[PDB]
């Protein structure tokens, strides 16, 4: 009955600060020191340092000393790890744990994401063939957006079985992702298929028909 | 009021009969006014030294008070401590194995 | 070296 | 620091399987070594204190053995809730240092890609811009690789690439590449080509068109 | 990675409209000068051998700053009072911790200013160094007085400049560590169970994690341990200790954790 809740995802500027805790419920907050651990976007994981609630002593990995600042708030049962002057090196989850030489219990992880970009909505270009096979794969190319998430579809919803949606990826400082869906050559272009785009940081809503020959 | 939490214990480890110092270590309490005696079989014990007083992030204080002593065998060395934040005065002997 | 307080309680 | 070792990094193994991930130290830990679990999604779960102690909740086919320098994790009969990524963590001297990973994956048949290529959309262009799309979908195993070739000049700058994870129901993998540039150098140049690499054929998969047809 | 703190305490006195005022000043955490208005000449007075060095205009400055601080705690012992609406005829406690925080930059890295009345929080400055953090309505009395005559903007000034400056200027002289030594004792409690004493002494610094094993797993939940606690000489001293079944002694592991060990301390009995 041990719970670890950290806070929601950051985004930050290049060169700022941000500051993301971790609450303890389930046991006694200062009984146990609390670690903080980084993995970037394919990496294994990384030890950053650890704290002791009781009395606030902080030890860590030498290569987060001058990045890494951690504090506990024994009132709140809450621990913090503050970063200083990021980069886009610092873009990765952050998990705390808890206890000694092994980590009993996890948070879920806080997501940092260091980008000078603005909300942008994407741009929803569908892909059809040129000019065949049994069977025919279209695609839904969306470009030029941020921040994350967006959330695709096919058919809304009901075309669901050959699709592959693809992770996001940085297009210079935006994201862009794709999806394709395979049909039976008989059904497509005979029924509609049409990919919707829902980008919530911007109450964006396209739906983008696929119409042949391109 | 805060309750004080102390301690009695010896500088370094004790043999019956060997120049030591006892302390009975104070903490965490508050309003700072308190009452230290340090006793030998329940008689005061005469030069007691007196740290300055502090407080911690806690905003609560902390003292430490020694004296030099001998212990031997039928020798009973106590820290008595009143505060206004308990029953009475706390008395607390001091015990080899703590 | 120690600040002096200005303006009180 | 003391550094964690694990071998490999990528384990293939099938459901019902005897699987054994390897930690190596770079000195004498005393079996203060340590497993997590970090499933596709995100949670971690501490599964092996110790070298041999069960964390509490973890199912009893999870084992742990090792001493001095080398430990393992075995797990006896692998479910598919077990899929995941494991680590090894050492708890001997500051600071704690993580093996480097070793992620898990089902086995199955080799699969050739299924390649598609699209040309830009006509917003696109209009928009100004080109982005030439290829999908390589459902191949097996994971490891693939995609040239860009423009009028036969091959063309590294402005591809972007994206892997899925391996498929929940048939356990392929699928790999989608695109193209940008403007759409001036797009419409000056007429052949565009991307070709796959893969251990299903001593060639690679070509998929290509000419823009004025 | 540098610090200054300064920790005041007024005790207003039942009797004599003079309450006692006590100011303690730390570089990183060590005490380097402290004032007490109950000694017979009160007078800030080194208590680090490296601040023998300053000379007499420092002394007098400080005796003459301290002494104004111990009228504005006065005051504001007396103001609160009002505002809790409170008898004259009791004490009461007011406290203080400030100072300023240096960085590897030799910039101002963080600056603290923070109140208490009766031992509990009553107002601090925010970290932005703008606003304040009142813990009730009375300290917010105080809080739009602040804000009206512009407090945190002048207490900026003196983090920003008198507090990190002179706080380089201590750093420009005053760096130890001492490991434990440690070691298990056995006490017959019960009658068939038996305390197992895990003693660590004679560490430096302080910060220490002593941790109980049962075969590698924490007895954290079910473990006795005392305050780190001073020798009297220096160094320091901790125990802790579970109670286990007698006759399984050597199942059971002490872990001791401290900045000078090469690696932690494992013993058993
Ligand atoms: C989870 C657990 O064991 N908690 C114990 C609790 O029994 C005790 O009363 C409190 C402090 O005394 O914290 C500790």
């Amino acid at each position: 009955s041990v719970q670890l809740q950290q806070s929601g995802a950051e985004l930050a500027k290049p060169g700022a600060s941000v500051k993301m805790s971790c609450k303890a419920s389930g046991y006694n907050f200062t009984t146990y020191w609390m670690h903080w651990v980084r993995q970037r976007p394919g990496q294994g994981l990384e030890w950053i340092g650890y704290i002791n609630p009781s009395s606030g002593y902080t030890e860590f990995n030498q290569k987060f000393k001058g990045k890494a600042t951690l504090t506990a708030d024994k009132s709140s049962n809450t621990a913090y790890i503050q970063l200083t002057s990021l980069t886009s090196d610092d873009s990765a989850i952050y998990y705390c744990a808890r206890s000694f030489y092994y980590f009993d219990y996890w948070g879920q992880g806080t997501t940092l994401t260091v980008s000078s970009a603005k909300t942008t909505a994407p741009s929803v270009y569908p892909l059809a063939p040129v000019c065949t096979g049994s069977s025919v794969t279209l695609g839904c190319l969306v470009k030029g957006y941020f921040p994350e998430p967006v959330t695709l579809t096919w058919n809304s919803g009901s075309l669901s079985s050959g699709v592959h949606t693809f992770p996001a990826v940085l297009q210079s400082d935006l994201y862009t992702l794709s999806s394709s869906v395979t049909v039976t050559s008989s059904t497509w272009p005979s029924q509609s298929i049409t990919c919707n785009v829902a980008h919530p940081a911007s109450s964006t809503k396209v739906d983008k028909k696929i119409e042949p020959v391109g | 009021q805060k309750t004080p939490q102390i301690q009695v214990y010896s500088r370094h480890p004790p043999e019956n009969g060997k120049p030591n110092i006892l302390n009975c270590y104070v903490t965490q309490f508050h309003p700072p006014h308190i009452e230290i005696q340090m006793l030998k079989n329940g008689k005061k014990i005469p030069k007691v030294e007196m740290s300055d007083m502090s407080f911690s992030k806690d905003w609560s204080f902390y003292i430490l008070a020694h004296t030099e002593f001998t212990p031997t065998e039928t020798d009973t060395y106590a820290c008595r401590v009143k505060h206004a934040s308990m029953a009475e005065p706390k008395t607390v002997y001091w015990d080899r194995d703590m | 070296a120690s600040n002096e307080n200005m303006e009180t309680m | 620091l003391i550094s964690m070792t694990q071998t490999p990094s990528s384990l293939s193994a099938s459901l019902g399987d005897r699987v054994t991930i390897s930690c190596r130290a770079s000195q004498d830990i005393s079996n203060y070594l340590n497993w997590y679990q970090q499933k596709p999604d995100g949670p971690v779960k501490l599964l092996i204190y110790y070298t041999s102690r069960l964390h509490s909740g973890v199912p009893s086919r999870f084992s742990g053995s090792g001493s001095g320098t080398d430990y393992s994790l075995t797990i006896s009969n692998l479910e598919q809730e077990d899929i995941a990524t494991y680590f090894c963590q050492q708890g001997n001297t500051f600071p704690w240092t993580f093996g480097g990973g070793t992620k898990l994956e089902i086995k199955r048949a080799d699969a050739a890609p299924t390649v598609s290529i699209f040309p830009p959309s006509s917003e696109q262009l209009t928009s100004g811009g080109a982005s030439v799309v290829c999908f390589l979908n459902n191949f097996y195993p994971k490891d693939i690789n995609v040239k860009w070739k423009i009028d036969g000049s091959e063309r590294q700058n402005g591809v972007l690439n994206s892997w899925t994870d391996q498929d929940s129901k048939d356990s392929t993998y699928s790999m989608s590449s695109t193209l940008t540039l403007t759409k001036d150098e797009y419409e000056r140049h007429n052949s565009y080509t991307c070709e796959a690499t893969h251990k299903t054929s001593t060639s690679p998969i070509v998929k290509s068109f000419n823009r004025n047809e | 990675p540098h610090s200054m703190r300064y920790f005041e305490t007024a005790v207003s006195r039942p009797g004599l409209e003079e309450p006692r005022y006590i100011s303690v000043g730390y570089v990183d955490n060590k005490e380097f000068v402290r004032f007490d208005s109950d000694a017979e000449n009160p007078r800030y007075e080194p208590r680090a051998p490296w601040m023998e060095q300053e000379g007499p205009e420092y002394w007098e400055r400080e005796t003459q700053k301290a002494k104004g601080q111990e009228q504005w705690f006065r005051v504001s012992l007396r103001n609160l009072l009002g505002y809790y609406n409170q008898s004259a005829g009791g004490s009461h406690t007011l406290q203080q911790m400030s100072g300023c925080d240096l960085g590897s930059d030799w910039r101002l890295l963080r600056g603290y200013l923070q109140f208490a009345y009766e031992g509990r929080d009553y107002i601090a400055l925010n970290e932005d160094l703008k606003t304040w953090t009142a813990a009730d309505m009375a300290a917010q009395i105080t809080r739009r007085k602040w804000e009206q005559s512009g407090a945190a903007e002048h207490y900026k000034a003196y983090l920003e400049g008198e507090c990190v400056e002179w706080l380089h200027r201590y750093l420009k002289n005053g760096l130890r560590t001492d490991s434990p030594k440690a070691h298990v004792t056995h006490h017959p409690r019960s009658k068939g169970e038996v305390t197992l004493r895990c003693w660590a002494l004679g560490f430096y610094p302080a910060d220490i994690t002593l941790t109980w094993q049962l075969n590698g797993e924490e007895l954290t939940q079910d473990m006795e341990l005392v305050e780190t606690r001073p020798a009297g000489d220096g160094t320091f001293q901790k125990w802790a200790s579970v109670v286990v079944p007698l006759g399984k002694e050597q199942n059971y592991t002490c872990r001791v954790y401290h900045e000078g060990l090469p690696e932690p301390l494992t013993l058993r009995w």
